[PDB]
């Protein structure tokens, strides 16, 4: 309406910051949506957690069930386990909501890891954006621990076993502080009466607030330090080529948000995750062959499984073996946010960067990243020792030793192969730059020679052979059909053709449009 | 960059393309040492010790071959 | 295409004669009558050679001599443009890996792994087939 | 309860020779690595296995660890019978139970 | 140069011969264990429903003619008649598959299973592989239709249409043989 | 450990479960009738027969194990669909 907008102007008068934000340009590359995936997962997590807080009681006081789930009637449980059973079986929609919540947590973790991979392999962490790299690393650690505290609130057998082992028994063994930290955290010995309410507070208020603040600072830095882009035709270290916010970018972002919510709803309805009733309440005397925390904590479990038992005994003291696991965990947590500074010190490159690198052009860093992913994958597979040995008929001792030896011999092999593979991709690019695109067509040349009929991308000499071009950090076409070569079928719908006049008109319009687009981007 | 040739790595002026060779040599030696130490406090059984010594010897042989050939001029 | 069809027809003649002779000589003189396994195998071996030789005859009877079918032919006769021959492609190894996943899932009875392998096979075969027909991204 | 057929393959740790009442031994159930219940008892192998990180203990060799990330043996309890014929404990553990820490076992 | 005999055609024909040998193996399996079952060799809890097996056979025979109409349309280079006839053939093949599956359900409900007897074993192993071949043919139809949608129509596209056509014809002839052997001869 | 495994309990009937826990087959401890009464055994039999044949109220059982199949399903379904949607919506070069 005109009156409302006129009054908003006469009262707050933005009208220039509004225009400035409406004309902000964003690049359109498929890999720049991986952070949006994590953002939308976090929004869904917020909504579903706010729902879940209206039904949960985080107490450890014991009760008898006497509920609807008959196979558990008469069993002594805690109040948290009974609250989770009530959410699952007596609130209309509660099982659906908590399954959506757990699936959203898993998608959150996976999206964060894929986004970290993109940033690392493209080099978007260099000089201007090192602080944003550090902020993202802190966000990753916080998300790990938030999910860990999350799936431990329904105090059932498997989560209680994971709690006991990891938290209690690794904190208790630390060299000097150790038991002091354990007792400050648990209020005493392991099964107390304050752990579940303390974790509930930490999980619904503290860590979510810190994560929200850090996400705000992260997105503000991304908004005000403009986005990076890949090298291309009209792209420069001084501009941003893409689309403006107002009509297109907001539309695409909202559509992607809706699609991600749809996927999460589908898989929270159709797939069962964490059926706590098949378990029981946690009890210190019972155990099962079940193990393996959520997949983002599996590498610590696998490290604890495959580390050798090296202990130290000196004067009335003891250093157990899980201290090694704690040390390696802290060493990873330290080395992750320090990589930009370590790399700039090693390479001696202190310049400003706005253009991205292709992973094939940085072979050493690509091989480092592949080695790290191989190490992570070995540790993650070592966590499912028993499941692997049961389903794929292998011995348990064999799986343990296989993990123990792979952890040391596989990453350098992956490094070597990744290095050679990147150099091979570079040589393929150079061949395509020197000759033309290979078309696949063979001739016979009446004196009996076979030729291949290349297709040049630039000017040719007087002898017909194309003139070689220079590499410019952009991808090169390898298939003839990806260039407009044999396309544009009939212009019907699927079963009945249109008229030939309409077909010809649409063809000419599209050709003119694409030609003017490429001209407008190449000439300026 | 510290330096490789564009005849070895075409895109040598677009990104990090060289890691010193002493790093890889001592890394192989340290991996062999770790594999050897990994049989301290041998729990019952010796079939895995054969795999350990096999892989350690293979790594040492690879490192020694590379070092020898680089020293005598058949590499670089 | 005369010699190829003639080869397959010679094979067909021998296989048919052997099939009928074995079938009769087992109908009589054998322990439990017809053998029912080698008979079927020989019959459909004859069928194989018959199908191939028939196709070759039918394409040959409606064809004119090619330069490779013709002695006294010159190399200048075959000058021209041959078909399309695929350069580099990475889809075969993905198809092989998908089939191997399905085969391991069939060896160790794991229906979820069989289903995953079949989905991977479909996807990689589609990738192979559409490789030289995808158009430019329409933006 | 061990079969009377073997009862000669036991190794009987240095200070715990009289801790068993014939064929009854009664070790602890808390694992010495990270405190999980060591429940998987293989009776014809005479082996104890924990399903958390897959340590193995030899029930015939004072529950000494033979595989996995564990490094110390399981604590053994002294047992006997009373004048009424019920199984009772003949004292306390001679060492702390469970995971280790800076002070001792 | 142009070596007039088509190459994809030859390759497809020879692979179809190989598949014939595969079905030879299956037929030998079936014909053995029938000479062993004495008297009423199809056991008593087994009764074949001829009120369901003849309609689906007719539907497959009609699929053959619709596919031949599709390749006729293909040889004169218009894509839309091809698409129409091939969609019709896909629908008829889906009908055949659903009829076979329903007959399987009804046959397992009160009788034959794979671990039940030898007749059930040979029957299911002989007909289910043919069903899998039909499903493969359907997937091929879908892929070819998508490829005709995604670019300009050429003689290579026409060749793809023709080779899919006689793969379908091979499948139909194999079904004719299996049906005549199992339901009528017995 | 070292080969041996414990089987699935689905294809066993009630008498088979009873005799199994009465006799204690290889590597399985033998549960005497004096340490585990007949009524307790019958309760255990009822519990296992319910736990093996009841329908899951939350969707497709992903194998009955914990979050290893769940992480596998995550990476193979949810992330693949999300990345395919990103490839469709965004551009590439
Ligand atoms: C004249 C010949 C006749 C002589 C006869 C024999 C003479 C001596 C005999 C002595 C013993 C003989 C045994 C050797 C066998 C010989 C056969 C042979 O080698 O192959 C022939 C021949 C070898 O060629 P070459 O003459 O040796 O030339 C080598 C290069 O040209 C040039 O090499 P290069 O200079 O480029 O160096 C390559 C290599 C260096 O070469 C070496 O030194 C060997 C390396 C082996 C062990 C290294 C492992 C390091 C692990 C440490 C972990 C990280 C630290 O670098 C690497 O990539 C190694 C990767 C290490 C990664 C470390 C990166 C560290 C990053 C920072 C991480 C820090 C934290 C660590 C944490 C990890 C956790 C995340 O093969 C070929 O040429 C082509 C092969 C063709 C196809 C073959 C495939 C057939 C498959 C069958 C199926
Ligand atoms: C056990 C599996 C678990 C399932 C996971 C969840 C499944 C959900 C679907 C996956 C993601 C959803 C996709 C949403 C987009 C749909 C819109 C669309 O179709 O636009 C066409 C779209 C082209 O859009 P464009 O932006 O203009 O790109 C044009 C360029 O020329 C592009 O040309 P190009 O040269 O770059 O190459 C094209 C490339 C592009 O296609 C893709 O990139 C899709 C795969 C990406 C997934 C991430 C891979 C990560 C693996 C490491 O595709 C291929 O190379 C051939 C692959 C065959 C795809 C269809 C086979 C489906 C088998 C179903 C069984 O291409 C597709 O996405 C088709 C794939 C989806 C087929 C439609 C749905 C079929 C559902 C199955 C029926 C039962
Ligand atoms: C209840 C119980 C059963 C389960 C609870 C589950 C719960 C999570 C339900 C959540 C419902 C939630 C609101 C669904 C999302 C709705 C979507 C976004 C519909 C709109 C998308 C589309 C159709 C229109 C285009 C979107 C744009 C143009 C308008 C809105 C818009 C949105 C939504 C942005 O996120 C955005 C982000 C960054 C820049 C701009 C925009 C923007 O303009
Ligand atoms: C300077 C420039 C030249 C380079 C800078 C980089 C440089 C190489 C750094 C030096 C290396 C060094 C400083 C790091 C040593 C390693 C670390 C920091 C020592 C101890 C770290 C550790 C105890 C703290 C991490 C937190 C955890 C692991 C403590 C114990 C612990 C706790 C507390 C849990 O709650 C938990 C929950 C679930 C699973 C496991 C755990 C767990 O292990
Ligand atoms: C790239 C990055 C790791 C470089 C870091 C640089 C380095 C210097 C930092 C120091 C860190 C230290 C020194 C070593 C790191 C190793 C480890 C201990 C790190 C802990 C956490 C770490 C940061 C997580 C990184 C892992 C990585 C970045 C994930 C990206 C994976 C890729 C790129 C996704 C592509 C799409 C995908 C392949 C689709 C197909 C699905 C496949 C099978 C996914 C594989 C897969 C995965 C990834 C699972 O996590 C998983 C978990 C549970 C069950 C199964 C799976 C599973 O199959
Ligand atoms: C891997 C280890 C070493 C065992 C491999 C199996 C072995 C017996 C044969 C491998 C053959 C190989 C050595 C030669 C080359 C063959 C070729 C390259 C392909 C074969 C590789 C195989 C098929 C890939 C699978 C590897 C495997 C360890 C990945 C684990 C995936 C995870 C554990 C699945 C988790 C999972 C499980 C465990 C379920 O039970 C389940 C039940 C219902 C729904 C979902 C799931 C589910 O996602
Ligand atoms: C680091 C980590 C990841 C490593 C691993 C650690 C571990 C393993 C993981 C975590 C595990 C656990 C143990 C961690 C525990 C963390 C714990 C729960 C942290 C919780 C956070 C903390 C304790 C909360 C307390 C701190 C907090 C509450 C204080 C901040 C105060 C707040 C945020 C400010 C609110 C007020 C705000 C809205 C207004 C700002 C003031 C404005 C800008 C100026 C005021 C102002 C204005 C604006 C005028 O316009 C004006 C006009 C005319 C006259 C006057 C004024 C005027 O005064
Ligand atoms: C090998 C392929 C064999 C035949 C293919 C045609 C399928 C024909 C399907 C008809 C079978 C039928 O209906 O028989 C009913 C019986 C009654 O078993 P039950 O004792 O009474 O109850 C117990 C039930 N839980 O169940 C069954 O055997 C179910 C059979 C399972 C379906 C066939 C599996 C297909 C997988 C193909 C492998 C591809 C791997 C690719 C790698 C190269
Ligand atoms: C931000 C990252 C978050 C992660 C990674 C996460 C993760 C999890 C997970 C995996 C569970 C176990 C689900 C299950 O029962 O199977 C859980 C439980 C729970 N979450 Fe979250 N969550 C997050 C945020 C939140 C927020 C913001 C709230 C509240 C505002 C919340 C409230 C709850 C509650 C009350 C439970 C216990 C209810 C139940 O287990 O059924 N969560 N969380
Ligand atoms: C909850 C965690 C995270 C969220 C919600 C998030 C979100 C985002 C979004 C939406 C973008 C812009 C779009 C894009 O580039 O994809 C972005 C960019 C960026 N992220 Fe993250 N991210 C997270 C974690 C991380 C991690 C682990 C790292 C490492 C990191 C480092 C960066 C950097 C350096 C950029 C700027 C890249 C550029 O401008 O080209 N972030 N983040
Ligand atoms: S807790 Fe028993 S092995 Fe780690």
């Amino acid at each position: 309406l005109a009156r409302q907008a006129e009054d908003i102007d006469t009262r707050y008068h933005p009208s220039a910051a509004l225009r400035r934000q409406l004309n902000k340009v964003f690049p359109t590359h498929w890999s720049f949506l991986l952070g949006e995936i994590a953002l939308y997962s976090f929004v869904v997590l917020l909504i579903t957690g706010v729902y879940l807080t209206l039904f949960f009681d985080p107490s450890m006081v014991d009760v008898t069930y006497n509920g609807v789930y008959q196979p558990l009637r008469g069993v002594e449980m805690s109040r948290a386990y009974q609250s989770a059973l009530d959410i699952s079986f007596e609130v209309r929609g509660g099982l659906f909501v908590r399954q959506i919540h757990h699936w959203a947590a898993l998608m959150f973790a996976a999206a964060i890891m894929v986004h970290l991979a993109r940033i690392f392999f493209t080099g978007a962490f260099r000089r201007p954006r090192e602080t944003n790299w550090v902020i993202g690393s802190l966000l990753l650690i916080l998300a790990m621990f938030e999910g860990y505290f999350g799936y431990s609130l329904p105090d059932d057998l498997l989560s209680g076993l994971g709690l006991r082992a990891a938290l209690s028994s690794i904190t208790l063994g630390m060299p000097v502080i150790g038991t002091w930290l354990h007792w400050a955290l648990f209020g005493g010995d392991f099964p107390g009466t304050i752990l579940i309410p303390r974790l509930y507070a930490l999980h619904i208020l503290l860590l979510p607030g810190i994560i929200l603040a850090l996400i705000g600072l992260h997105l503000a830095l991304v908004w005000f330090q403009k986005h990076t882009q890949f090298p291309g035709p009209g792209r420069t270290e001084h501009n941003v080529v893409g689309v403006r916010v107002m009509p297109v970018f907001a539309f695409k972002s909202g559509a992607f948000f809706a699609a991600i919510v749809g996927v999460l709803g589908l898989m929270g309805g159709l797939l069962q995750i964490n059926p706590i009733w098949n378990l029981g309440p946690y009890k210190p005397s019972q155990v099962s062959a079940g193990s393996q925390p959520d997949f983002y904590m599996m590498w610590t479990e696998g490290l604890a499984r495959i580390w050798p038992p090296w202990e130290f005994y000196f004067w009335h003291h003891t250093i157990p073996a899980p201290v090694w696991v704690a040390v390696i965990m802290g060493l990873v947590f330290v080395l992750l946010p320090a990589y930009p500074f370590l790399e700039k010190r090693f390479t001696g490159d202190y310049a400003h960067h706005n253009l991205l690198q292709r992973p094939r052009d940085v072979p050493v860093r690509t091989a480092i990243g592949a080695m790290a992913i191989a190490f992570y994958m070995v540790l993650t597979l070592a966590a499912m020792n028993d499941i692997i040995a049961l389903k794929f008929h292998i011995s348990l001792n064999a799986t343990t030793w296989i993990g123990r030896i792979g952890m040391v011999i596989l990453p350098p092999f992956v490094y070597f192969i990744t290095y050679r593979w990147c150099i091979g991709l570079q040589r393929s690019d150079r061949s395509v730059l020197e000759h033309g695109v290979e078309t696949g067509i063979i001739k016979r040349l009446p004196h009996g020679a076979y030729i291949e009929l290349h297709q040049p991308l630039g000017p040719v000499d007087e002898h017909g052979h194309p003139i070689p071009l220079q590499y410019q950090g952009a991808p090169l076409p390898k298939r003839m059909n990806k260039l407009g070569s044999a396309g544009s079928p009939g212009s019907g719908s699927f079963l009945f053709a249109d008229s030939a006049a309409e077909d010809a008109a649409l063809r000419e319009a599209g050709h003119a449009a694409e030609q003017r687009a490429l001209a407008a981007l190449r000439e300026h | 960059h510290t330096g490789v040739d564009v005849e070895d790595v075409p895109s040598a002026e677009w990104g990090w393309s060289h890691m010193p060779i002493g790093v890889m040599h001592i890394g192989g030696l340290l991996s062999a040492a770790f594999l050897l130490v990994m049989m301290r406090g041998n729990h019952v059984g010796h079939v895995e010790d054969w795999f350990l010594i096999g892989f350690a010897a293979v790594i040492v042989a690879l490192v020694g071959r590379n070092w020898w050939l680089r020293r005598r001029g058949w590499i670089r | 295409m005369h010699i190829e069809a003639r080869l397959f027809e010679i094979l067909t003649a021998f296989f048919a004669l052997a099939a009928v002779v074995y079938a009769v000589l087992t109908a009589m003189f054998a322990t439990g009558g017809v053998e029912w396994a080698g008979t079927t195998a020989l019959v459909l071996t004859t069928g194989l050679t018959l199908i191939t030789g028939t196709f070759f005859r039918f394409v040959a009877r409606r064809l004119d001599t090619r330069p490779e079918d013709y002695e006294d032919a010159e190399i200048s006769d075959g000058a021209g443009e041959l078909g399309f021959f695929a350069p580099h492609s990475w889809w075969p190894i993905l198809i092989s890996l998908s089939f191997s996943t399905a085969a391991v899932g069939a060896a160790l009875w794991l229906p979820w792994l069989i289903a995953a392998g079949v989905a991977f096979v479909i996807t990689s075969v589609c990738g192979l087939v559409f490789e030289y027909y995808w158009g430019p991204e329409k933006h | 309860r061990i079969k009377p057929s073997d009862l000669g393959r036991v190794v009987k740790r240095k200070g715990q020779e009289s801790f068993n009442f014939g064929e009854f031994f009664a070790f602890t159930k808390v694992c010495s690595h990270l405190g999980c219940p060591s429940s998987l008892y293989e009776q014809q192998s005479y082996r104890i296995l924990c399903p958390c990180h897959q340590s193995q203990f030899d029930a015939l060799h004072f529950a000494k660890p033979i595989f996995g990330p564990a490094a110390r043996a399981l604590a053994q309890l002294p047992i006997t019978i009373d004048t009424d014929g019920y199984l009772v404990a003949n004292g306390d553990f001679v060492e702390p139970v469970g995971p280790a820490f800076w002070e001792r076992t | 140069s142009l070596n007039r005999p088509n190459m994809v055609s030859v390759g497809t024909i020879v692979w179809l011969s190989s598949e014939l040998m595969f079905f030879a193996g299956l037929f030998a399996m079936y014909f053995t264990a029938r000479a062993q079952a004495g008297g009423a060799w199809p056991p008593e809890p087994t009764e074949l429903n001829l009120a369901l097996a003849v309609p689906v056979t007719l539907v497959l025979i009609a699929s053959s003619f619709t596919c031949q109409m599709g390749v006729f349309a293909a040889e004169r280079g218009d894509v839309f008649g091809l698409r129409r006839w091939y969609v019709i053939t896909f629908l008829m093949g889906l009908f055949f598959v659903l009829g076979q599956g329903y007959e399987y359900i009804h046959l397992v409900e009160h009788g034959t299973t794979i671990p039940g007897s030898a007749y059930g074993s040979v029957f299911y192993l002989a007909t289910g592989f043919h069903g899998l071949h039909v499903i493969g043919g359907l997937v091929a139809f879908v892929l070819l239709l998508a490829r005709t949608k995604m670019s300009k129509f050429t003689p290579a596209q026409a060749t793809a249409a023709i080779v899919v056509s006689y793969y379908w014809h091979f499948v139909d002839i194999v079904w004719i043989a299996l049906f005549a052997t199992i339901y009528f001869v017995r | 450990s070292s080969g041996k495994y414990a089987p699935d309990l689905a294809p066993a009937n009630e008498q088979q479960i009873l005799t199994a826990m009465l006799t204690g087959p290889q590597n399985m401890p033998k549960f005497s009738n004096r340490q585990l009464s007949f009524e307790a055994k019958k309760d255990i039999i009822a519990y296992v027969k319910v736990a093996t044949e009841a329908r899951q109220p939350g969707g497709y059982l992903l194998g009955g194990f914990g979050p290893a199949p769940e992480g596998m399903a995550m990476w193979i379904i949810g992330m693949v669909a999300a990345i395919g949607l990103a490839l469709w919506i965004g551009a590439r070069s």
